[PDB]
């Protein structure tokens, strides 16, 4: 019947619309080369911070490919100028943990930016602490990230719902940047059951909302270590302009 | 929020 097929309802064009855009947008500014890395401050293994200033250039080139990344979400540019510094403040770090899943690899564990130096490992990552409450979870959440095996429309997405969130602190018109999140969740929900076979597909969404959640804890738990990093004020000079602003000094 | 890096990249 018509009626019963008007409640499986296919992707619309709007839709297949949207995961066009949000894959230019995140081939624009995720290069798989790493060939940026190069410009950083040199990691240093051999202080046991001595990376500091290497992870803090990645985190900041980081927020700035995620602030090109957000502009290109339908909608976003709607939001006033004060909820897209906020949605952006708020964000950054946990899209930077999920961008990062590109990069992450099961064989060791690590982060491969392609080359020895620009590889990250457990050891370099656990150095300023916080490993039980931080590092172990973050290693954890691109494993799962990793079992999912999204597709890069879903990856796309995922990045895209975690940015416009209408819980953030700071948000002015929570109302419309619910509107924005929920054409993109419906997007992903329907994307998920007509391109995902099963059995990968079961449960997928709320998994991924389970990743978002994860995502939360995760960014509480780095405000804590950069609270008290920062709070020395020599690290703090170890940092970007970028950095400071987005995330405060 | 006075942010003028962000708002200069958003721009
Ligand atoms: C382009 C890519 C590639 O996929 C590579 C990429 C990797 C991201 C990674 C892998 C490396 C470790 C990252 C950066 C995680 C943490 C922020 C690390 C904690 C940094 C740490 O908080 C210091 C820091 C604070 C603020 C900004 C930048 C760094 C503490 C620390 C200090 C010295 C040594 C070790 C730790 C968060 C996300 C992690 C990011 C992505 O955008």
């Amino acid at each position: 019947s018509p009626l019963k097929d008007s409640l499986r309802p296919k992707l619309s064009e709007e839709q297949q619309h949207i995961i066009a855009i949000l894959l230019d947008a995140h081939h624009k500014t995720y290069d798989p080369t790493y060939a940026d890395f190069r410009d950083f401050r040199p990691p240093v293994r051999m202080s046991p911070l001595s990376m500091l200033p290497h992870l803090a250039d990645l985190v900041s080139y980081s927020i700035q490919k995620v602030i090109g990344f957000a502009k290109m979400i339908p909608g976003f540019r709607d939001l006033t100028s004060d909820d897209q510094i906020v949605l952006l403040k708020s964000s950054a770090i946990e899209v930077i943990m999920l961008r990062s899943n590109q990069s992450f690899t099961m064989d060791d564990m690590s982060w491969d930016c392609g080359s020895q130096d620009y590889k990250y490992d457990v050891t370099d990552v656990s150095k300023a602490g916080h490993t039980l409450e931080l590092i172990e979870p973050l290693i954890k959440f691109q494993v799962g990230l990793k079992k999912l095996n999204l597709h890069e429309e879903e990856h796309v997405l995922l990045m895209a719902i975690c940015i416009v969130s209408p819980d953030r602190p700071g948000v002015q018109d929570a109302k419309l940047v619910e509107a924005i999140q929920d054409r993109l969740s419906n997007t992903l929900q329907t994307y998920i059951r007509c391109r995902h076979p099963p059995p990968g597909s079961h449960q997928l969404y709320a998994k991924m909302i389970q990743k978002l959640a994860d995502l939360r804890s995760l960014n509480e738990e780095h405000s804590k270590q950069y609270r008290s990093l920062s709070f020395q004020p020599e690290n703090s000079m170890k940092l970007t302009p970028l950095v400071l602003e987005v995330f405060g000094n | 929020k006075n942010h003028p890096m962000l708002m200069n990249l958003l721009k």
